[PDB]
């Protein structure tokens, strides 16, 4: 009696608000923070869709995005860590030199 | 007023066409990180929005 | 469901790939020793790719309720591991430059190899997000293996951010498909629709976010921004790994989730896959008119050749040699690609300092390296579609499988981007084939050489005589 | 039996060019001489042993001689090679100027002659095979591979005065033409198979096959209409024609290469070969079209060789001019059209190749082509400027040449079918003796207008000499006496004639 449009449209809510995070943000360490956003949104679509249909497929998928989410956040922050390094700034529209 | 192979010219026409939408299209190419996040949830829209009409 | 023997048997290639990767890892905790580890590399990678013989008598059918081997699996997995290793081959004489630790590159050439044999052989959506992060995040650091230089630390942001993004939309489009169907098996997408509701609007909206993620994996317009950058800025052979055996893994395991799921065959998904298309062959050809750098042109390439791959998918209902249009144009696509990107690496190794550039300077090339300049032009005539070329044939599967199912659309796309194409390919060709003002001695830089000049053989090989290559790829047929 | 061996030792005696190098640089030009030898041997054995003149019509398909050998078989795609009298003809012309052009480049010392043999030779060879071959993806494959090494010869060894830019863009220019045009070609082809099978149910990519395939009004125009654009590209019809000046101003200073691959005789070939019998119903409709095409290439090359500078784009214009006759000819389903198609395309051939040839020579002599910049080189050399007059006489098409006999057996067979286009087109053989003059009154008459033409220039070699004079006495005894070429095509004209009309 929970009504598994509410928990799709909560999840969308985050994974745009995460995407709109990503995009506004010039600073790196906000992207990154945006980027977590939008994976755990898609990874509480997957527990609501798991939930809905009764199954732990959607935990299972939840487990896999966290795994993928714990990974690329570690990635990134070493990026990061780089960046800052060797830049000292974060504006990710310094790094632009490539074009065309 | 033939002596400039005005054929060759309008056949020519398309080059300048590709020439020109390619030099558009390159503007796209900037480099910058939050563009190309920016592209792709456009690109999102629009595709969620094709499928929706259609 | 349980694991048998023969199941064992079956997964053969991604068994070896992983003891791989942890022999590798432990040797590397032994010693490091760049020559012992890319060896073991190199030995893994080819136990595998004749461990497929064993798969291949082993038969046909269902390792997991998400694996599923059969002949198109094996005809990717040998693909990937073909492009494994050539990008090993290719990398050692670069790497022997590289100032910090080398070892590293092929552990995570050997995961990414690893994902493409789980694309590969991908029967379930928990296989394909799962095969796609496991090429991806190897890729991250591929891309970014010489950090220390500018341009590959930019490149590497810039992957790392975009695919991010690209998998939290692949997610949210897959946790829209379990929402719809409950199911999350290949052959159950749509399966509960009928009576000609197959276009439910959750579960189109949930594949379209999973097109949003996979075209920017398949670098298809308007997901396609990232590919010339992130082409330039990564190492030669790492863009070599990333132009072959990515987009080859994920394009077949598209090409199994299009053939088994029954909501492949909706009008509102080909539409959108035709517009794509469309875009992508006309806008990668067209922006590749005016590049200078070869790195940036080949991306270009990859768009368009992407493109004509979808438009092989499209007609992937209608025909039944669309599969054997997909087998062909890629292993004619994989070789042109490996002989042109191995040209660039090959040129560019070894590693000259992060703080040098990496300009090709292709003009002049056959006056000091008349063989590389050889084999690059006839890699840029085998993409153009030009006849003696195995890219001519396919091309000429992508207009086949286009005519019989009257993608006109597509067709006259295809024809434009070729005459598009033609110009730029033979701008690089004649480049290499004039003069230049101004400007190896190991066994390994001799075997990328003779990794690329067997290449150039099987294009022209394979451009006058593709028989077998067309029975080849017919013997990969999956189920049915 | 022969035709694979006619198409194989072209490329053969390419490869032994190229490898030879290593015993000097005299070596490779010997054996693409032997090269062409055997080939225009082999093509005359079979003219002999065809026995063409007693040949009656037997309808399409007819071949002379026939091979048959499994390529592709997924496809039905076979290495299929006929040949009849037309195919016969200009076989022995594609071997004549392969000779004439191994003549030409005699005295080449380059560092890479080798490989300019090997495309000269593969050129040739894909020449033969576009005329041999009867199998739509080996003809297509055909029409396709003679461009790489025009490509290459018109980009790497072309016209050193200008610029490199200049000749890449004309080698470009040149090669997206083709190539775009060969695609859409192959389109139709693909689509023509996919029809046949969906109608029968076997896949065959043969020319006797196709012959017979049930087809709409409005996809047969499509299928027509793409095979005409292939052609026409090649053939050359206006617009789709300045390639072919690009190509000529561009192309490498010997001449040989205007003789190997630029000059035009495979698509009015293959609009005879194909377009006709395999789309009857659709070249009838398209009948006015293509005449108002060939009315419009023959004013427009004509105005265009008027206005050139240029004596090498002049005789480029004058090639569209006479390709536009034999566009005409084409759609009109008469056997004496088109008879004297196949003398004017001959004819064409054998004047063009002297005028390529005499033009090179006097650029070797003086080194430029503008004709503001020389003038009365009549009395400065020995003789060139009276064979560059008899050659211009033959393109404008005085009789005694077979200019006029093909020309005019175009134009008797064309107003017995339509009498205004011949008319203008008569009046178009006005406008081309007027170029023909103006090209010899700026050449080799008047005084020196430039101080290059003023003093005395070296005398043509025995060779060159010998070349062109044998290419006169060839004209000459095609003007005087035709029947001979009349005979050898009569069969495939009147098969290809009576497809055109019997089923329309
Ligand atoms: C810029 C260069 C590139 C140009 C663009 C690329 C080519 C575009 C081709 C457009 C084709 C448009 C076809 C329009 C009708 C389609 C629907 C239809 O009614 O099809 C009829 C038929 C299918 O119905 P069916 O029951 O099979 O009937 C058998 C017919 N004998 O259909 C068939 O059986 C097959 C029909 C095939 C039609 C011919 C296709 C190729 C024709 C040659 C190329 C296009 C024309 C020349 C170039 C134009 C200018 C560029
Ligand atoms: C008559 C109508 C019915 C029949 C239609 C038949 C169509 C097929 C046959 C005709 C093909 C025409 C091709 C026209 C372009 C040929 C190449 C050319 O002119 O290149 C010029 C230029 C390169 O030289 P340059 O000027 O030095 O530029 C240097 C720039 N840095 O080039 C460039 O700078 C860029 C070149 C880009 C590639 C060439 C353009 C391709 C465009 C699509 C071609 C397909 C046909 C489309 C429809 C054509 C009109 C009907
Ligand atoms: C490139 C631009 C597009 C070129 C292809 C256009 C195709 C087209 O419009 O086809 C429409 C029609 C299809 O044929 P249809 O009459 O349906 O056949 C079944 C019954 N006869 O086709 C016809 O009815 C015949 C149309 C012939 C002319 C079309 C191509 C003109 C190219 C000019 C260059
Ligand atoms: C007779 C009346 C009844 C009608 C019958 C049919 C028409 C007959 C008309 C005959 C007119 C002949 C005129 C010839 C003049 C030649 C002399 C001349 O003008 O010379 C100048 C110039 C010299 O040539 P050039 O080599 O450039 O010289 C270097 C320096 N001057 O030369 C040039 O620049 C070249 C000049 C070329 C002139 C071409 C004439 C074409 C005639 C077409 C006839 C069409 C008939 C049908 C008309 C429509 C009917 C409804
Ligand atoms: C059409 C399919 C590919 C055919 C082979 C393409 C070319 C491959 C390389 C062959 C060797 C090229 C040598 C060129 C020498 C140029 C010398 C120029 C001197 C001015
Ligand atoms: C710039 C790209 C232009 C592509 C033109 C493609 C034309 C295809 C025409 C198809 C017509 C189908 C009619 C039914």
């Amino acid at each position: 009696m929970i009504p598994l449009q509410h928990g799709l449209i909560l999840a969308a809510i985050l994974f745009v608000l995460g995407l709109t995070g990503l995009v506004i943000r010039r600073n790196l360490l906000f992207m990154l923070i945006g980027l977590e956003i939008m994976i755990n949104a898609s990874a509480l679509a997957f527990v609501v869709a798991g939930s809905y249909w009764g199954q732990t497929d959607g935990q299972v998928m939840y487990i896999l995005a966290i795994s993928l989410a714990a990974a690329e956040a570690s990635i990134g922050l070493a990026l990061l860590l780089q960046l800052h390094r060797r830049r000292q700034n974060l504006n990710i529209d310094s790094v632009s030199e490539m074009r065309g | 007023l033939l002596k400039r192979d005005p054929l060759n010219s309008m056949m020519n026409i398309p080059a300048v066409l590709s020439r020109f939408a390619g030099k558009g299209l390159l503007l796209s190419e900037n480099g910058y990180l939050r563009w190309y996040v920016a592209s792709m949830s456009i690109g999102a829209v629009v595709v969620l929005a094709l499928l929706m009409v259609l | 469901m349980t694991i048998t023997p023969q199941n064992l048997i079956a997964l053969l290639p991604l068994l070896i790939v992983g003891l791989t990767v942890v022999v590798v890892m432990l040797s590397i905790a032994w010693r490091r020793n760049h020559f012992l580890n890319a060896t073991l590399s190199v030995i893994g990678l080819n136990a595998a790719l004749v461990s497929l013989w064993f798969v291949g008598q082993a038969g046909a059918m269902d390792v997991t309720p998400l694996m599923r081997v059969d002949g198109f699996a094996m005809l990717y997995t040998g693909l990937v591991l073909l492009a494994s290793l050539a990008t090993c081959t290719f990398a050692y004489p670069w790497l022997e430059g590289y100032n910090d630790n080398k070892d590293e590159f092929y552990l995570l050439v050997l995961i990414a190899a690893l994902g493409g044999i789980l694309l590969a052989n991908a029967n379930h959506l928990a296989s394909l997000f799962l095969g796609i992060e496991l090429i991806s995040l190897p890729l991250f650091g591929l891309v970014g293996y010489a950090f220390r230089q500018k341009r590959s630390l930019e490149a590497s942001i810039k992957y790392t951010i975009l695919s991010a993004a690209a998998s939290s939309f692949l997610l949210f489009g897959m946790a829209l498909v379990y929402a719809q169907s409950g199911d999350l098996s290949f052959v159950a997408l749509g399966k509960n629709l009928g009576d000609g509701m197959l276009n439910e609007p959750l579960l189109l909206a949930g594949f379209g976010l999973m097109i949003v993620g996979l075209g920017f994996k398949l670098s298809l317009v308007p997901f396609h921004l990232w590919t010339p950058d992130v082409y330039q800025g990564a190492p030669a052979p790492v863009s070599t790994f990333l132009a072959t055996a990515s987009k080859i893994a994920i394009f077949g395991v598209v090409m199994r989730l299009f053939l088994y799921a029954p909501v492949g065959d909706s009008e509102a998904i080909r539409v959108v896959l035709a517009i794509i298309a469309f875009a992508s062959i006309i806008f990668g050809n067209l922006m590749a008119l005016s590049q200078t750098n070869i790195k940036r042109l080949l991306g270009y390439s990859s768009i368009s050749h992407l493109g004509y791959l979808l438009v092989a998918l499209i007609a992937l209902q209608t025909g039944e040699m669309s599969m054997e249009a997909v087998g062909v144009y890629l292993a004619g696509y994989l070789f042109s690609s490996l002989g042109a990107f191995g040209v660039v690496s090959l040129m560019s190794s070894p590693y000259r300092g992060p703080d040098a550039d990496s300009l090709f300077s292709y003009r002049g090339l056959f006056w000091h390296r008349p063989i590389l300049a050889a084999v690059m032009t006839v890699m840029m005539l085998s993409l153009a579609g030009i006849p003696m070329t195995l890219g001519f044939i396919g091309k000429f599967y992508v207009l086949a499988v286009g005519v019989q199912a009257h993608l006109w659309w597509l067709v006259g796309a295809v024809v434009v981007g070729s005459a598009i194409g033609l110009y730029y390919y033979l701008r690089v060709a004649v480049s290499l084939y004039l003069h230049a003002p101004e400007q190896p001695s190991n066994w390994q830089y001799s075997a990328g050489g003779i990794v690329v000049l067997i290449s150039a053989l099987l294009v022209l090989v394979l451009g006058v005589w593709p028989q077998p290559l067309i029975s080849i790829v017919r013997l990969a047929m999956p189920l049915m | 039996m022969l035709l694979p061996w006619l198409i194989l030792i072209p490329f053969i005696g390419g490869f032994l060019c190229w490898q030879t190098e290593r015993f000097g640089v005299k070596v490779p030009r010997w054996i693409a001489l032997i090269t062409m030898g055997l080939t225009l041997a082999l093509s005359l054995q079979l003219w002999l042993q065809g026995g063409y003149s007693l040949t009656q019509s037997a309808g399409i398909p007819q071949w002379q001689s026939e091979f048959d050998m499994p390529w592709i078989p997924r496809f039905g795609i076979s290495i299929h090679l006929a040949i009849d009298g037309l195919s016969l003809l200009m076989v022995v012309l594609t071997g004549l100027l392969g000779v004439l052009a191994v003549l030409c480049s005699w005295k080449e010392i380059e560092k890479y002659q080798g490989f300019f043999h090997l495309n000269l030779m593969w050129i040739l060879g894909g020449v033969i095979g576009v005329f041999l071959a009867i199998d739509m993806f080996l003809f297509f494959f055909f029409w396709e591979m003679m461009l790489v090494p025009m490509y290459f010869l018109i980009a790497l060894w072309g016209h050193k005065a200008s610029d490199g830019k200049t000749r890449i863009t004309a080698a470009t220019k040149f090669f997206i033409y083709t190539q775009a045009s060969g695609l859409v070609m192959l389109i139709a082809i693909l689509a023509l198979v996919f029809v046949h099978y969906n109608a029968t149910g076997v896949w065959t990519f043969n020319y006797e096959e196709l012959l017979n395939t049930p087809m709409s009004s409005g996809v047969e125009y499509l299928l027509m209409l793409g095979f005409f654009i292939a052609f026409a590209v090649k053939m050359p019809v206006v617009p789709l024609h300045g390639w072919l000046p690009d190509a000529h101003s561009q192309a490498p200073t010997a001449g040989s290469v205007d003789l190997a691959g630029i000059l035009l005789k495979t698509a009015a070939y293959g609009l005879l070969r194909f377009s006709l019998p395999l789309f009857p119903n659709a070249s009838a409709e398209f009948a006015p079209i293509a005449m108002w095409l060939g009315v419009i290439g023959i004013f427009y090359g004509a105005w265009m060789a008027f206005a050139q500078t240029d004596i090498k784009r002049l005789i480029a214009y004058t090639s569209v001019s006479h390709m536009g006759f034999v566009l005409i000819a084409i759609y009109t389903g008469s056997q004496l059209a088109y008879q004297g198609a196949v003398i004017q395309m001959i004819a064409h051939g054998l004047s063009a190749a002297g005028l390529f040839i005499l033009c090179g020579q006097l650029y070797e002599r003086i080194h430029t082509r503008d004709m503001r910049m020389m003038g009365g080189l009549w009395s400065k050399m020995k003789w060139l400027p009276a064979l560059s007059l008899f050659f211009a006489v033959a393109t404008l098409g005085m009789p005694g040449t077979g200019n006029f006999v093909g020309e005019f057996m175009i134009l008797f067979g064309s107003f017995q079918v339509v009498p205004v286009i011949t008319v203008i087109s008569t009046f178009g053989l006005v406008f081309a003796s007027v170029y023909s003059l103006a090209m010899l009154h700026r050449a080799y008459f008047g005084k020196a207008k430039s101080q290059i033409a003023s003093q005395e220039l070296p005398g043509m070699s025995l060779r060159e000499l010998f070349m062109i004079l044998l290419l006169v006495v060839l004209l000459v005894l095609l003007g005087f006496y035709p029947q001979p070429i009349l005979d050898t095509s009569h069969s495939a004209i009147g098969n290809i004639q009576q497809w055109f009309v019997n089923s329309v």
